[PDB]
Parts: structure tokens; C-alpha cells; sequence
């Protein structure tokens, strides 16, 4: 085995490896997608592979869905590797922990070099890693330039629609640090006084009154209240928004189950705010 | 499904 160091710690883990279960960490996933690693464990997402990571879960055996790692065919599977969230419980990630080396991958977006370049580690494509963060790195470098100043000047929020309530997200998580800290839109005070994912009423949305909201809504994670959005839009208090009245409401301009912080999200979503900021498709 | 939307 060999000493993998992530976020100041060290793992000894077998390396290179295909033999990696992915349990809770979506944002592995995307960086398996963009890598092209194919892991033996993969999260399912309402008992399938989504279209968009048919690519890598070829060869994967499901883990369980997203929160709900099925440690019997995680040991089943006897992985040199383990990929956890850092969003489980402490006591579900040492259950985890029973069936192999287990690193708990970070949701915070900030972190998004460490996890794709953790993965790379593991899987001998460092140079394919670095190829690809230095892709994003161009990309929003002459994407900054195509956004207007006026655009970058307004009141931008992302919400993610969940069990039929609106959560928002701190500054560095989710999409945020692309929105506020690579485009440099200012973040709204609610945003950096979120100390996680945060329930918003929208009472507290209608005061804050953004001019452009991203709605972030996924089927899979509103299977108790399906209508949740149509629900939103006919509410008198969503239709007194700004954004609602200025047409700046983008749902799913980003696929709804991107976690944010991955090189796949950043680029996606620093594409689809200069569209949406700009209204025009050329950006 | 505690980073707490738990
Ligand atoms: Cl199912
Ligand atoms: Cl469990
Ligand atoms: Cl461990
Ligand atoms: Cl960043
Ligand atoms: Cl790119
Ligand atoms: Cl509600
Ligand atoms: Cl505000
Ligand atoms: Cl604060
Ligand atoms: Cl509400
Ligand atoms: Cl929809
Ligand atoms: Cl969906
Ligand atoms: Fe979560």
C-alpha cells in the first residue's frame, strides 16, 4: 500500500486501483465521470445509474443510494478503497468503515481540486486531473470576460428544492463558490450566515428579493411532495419576487443532481450562469 | 442525512 495524503490526512491504500466503492460521495462520481474511472461500487439514485454516468458504472455493482450505503455488499465487494461523504453521520461513516479503508470526501466546494485530484491518486490519472482543472481554470478565465457588468453587479441566489422545501447553501458549498467566488457575484447576507444546508422559508426568499434565482429541483428528492415546483410558481408570495416577475428563474440549467463542488459542476455551471446572467446562448 | 437537509 502506498500513503495517499487528503486534506491533512494520510491513507494507505493499494495504488493504483480499480477496486473503489463510491458511498455517498455524488462528487466522486462526477470526478470518476470526467477521470473515466470506472468504480466497482457505485451510488444508485432511485435503484438506476442516471444517464449521465452510464459511462462509469459499466462495470459497478450498486452501493445503496446516496445516504444509505448497503454495508453487506460493500463487504461483498472487498474494495481497496472506500469513498465517503463527509455529510454522514460520523457513526454511519465508521459502520462504513468496517468493510475497508474508508476517506471521507469533502461536499465543500472549495475542496473540489483535493477530491478529483484524490481520486487521480488512486487511480494513476494525476496528469489527466491536472489537465482538466487547468481546463476549468481557462474556461472561467475568458468566461468572465463574456458576462456583463451589470450582470455581475446583481443579486443571485441558487436554491435546491428538497421534500417540497427550499434550502440554500453556505458561500464556499454547492454551486456557490462558482456563482460568488469565481464570478464574483456578492453573496447575499443569508448565504453567509448559512452554516450549512439551510431551510429558507419563502417569506425570507420574498424580503431578499433576488434578481436572478437558479431552482434546483430533482423528482428522486421530492417523491413525497412531486408538485413541490408548480406548487412554488402559484404561490402569491414566489410570484412577487423579482426574479419570478423578470423572467430570471432558471430551473435545472445544471442537471438537479449535481452536487456543485466538482470539476463537472464548476463547468457546467459556470456555463449556464453566463447564458442565463446574459440571456443569450453565445456565452 | 445528518453536512446537517438534516
Ligand atoms: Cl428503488
Ligand atoms: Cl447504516
Ligand atoms: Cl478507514
Ligand atoms: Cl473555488
Ligand atoms: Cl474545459
Ligand atoms: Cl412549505
Ligand atoms: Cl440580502
Ligand atoms: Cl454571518
Ligand atoms: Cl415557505
Ligand atoms: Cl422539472
Ligand atoms: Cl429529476
Ligand atoms: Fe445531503
Amino acid at each position: 500500500k502506498k500513503k495517499i495524503e487528503y486534506l491533512d490526512k494520510t491513507y494507505e491504500v493499494t495504488v493504483p486501483t480499480d477496486k473503489i466503492a463510491i458511498t455517498g460521495s455524488v462528487e466522486s462520481m462526477e470526478d470518476a465521470k470526467l477521470l473515466d474511472v470506472h468504480p466497482q461500487g457505485a451510488i444508485s439514485f432511485s435503484g438506476k445509474f442516471p444517464d449521465m454516468f452510464k459511462d462509469i458504472t459499466d462495470k459497478a455493482e450498486p452501493t445503496g443510494e446516496k445516504m444509505e450505503p448497503n454495508i453487506e455488499k460493500i463487504l461483498e465487494m472487498k474494495p481497496d478503497v472506500i469513498l465517503a461523504s463527509t455529510k454522514f453521520p460520523e457513526k454511519t461513516l465508521q459502520k462504513i468503515s468496517t468493510a475497508g479503508t474508508t476517506i471521507p470526501v469533502s461536499h465543500i466546494s472549495s475542496n473540489w481540486k483535493e477530491n478529483m485530484m484524490l481520486l487521480a491518486q488512486l487511480t494513476g490519472k494525476e496528469k489527466k486531473a491536472k489537465k482538466i482543472i487547468a481546463d476549468y481554470e481557462q474556461d472561467l478565465k475568458e468566461t468572465k470576460t463574456k458576462i456583463n457588468d451589470k450582470a455581475k453587479d446583481s443579486k443571485a441566489l441558487v436554491i435546491r428544492i428538497r421534500q417540497g422545501n427550499i434550502y440554500i447553501y453556505p458561500e464556499q458549498v454547492y454551486f456557490n463558490s462558482t456563482l460568488y467566488g469565481d464570478l464574483g457575484l456578492k453573496a447575499p447576507n443569508e448565504v453567509k450566515a448559512a452554516k450549512a444546508q439551510e431551510l429558507i422559508s419563502l417569506e425570507k426568499l420574498s424580503e431578499m428579493n433576488p434578481d436572478h434565482i437558479f431552482v434546483q429541483f430533482s423528482d428522486d428528492e421530492n417523491a413525497d411532495k412531486p408538485d413541490a415546483l408548480k406548487d412554488l410558481e402559484k404561490n402569491p408570495i414566489w410570484k412577487s419576487l423579482k426574479a419570478v416577475k423578470e423572467d430570471h428563474v432558471y430551473v435545472n440549467s445544471v442537471d438537479p443532481l449535481a452536487q456543485g463542488g466538482t470539476a463537472w459542476s464548476k463547468v457546467r455551471f459556470l456555463k449556464a450562469a453566463a447564458e442565463k446572467l446574459t440571456q443569450n446562448k453565445l456565452a | 442525512g445528518t453536512g446537517t437537509g438534516t
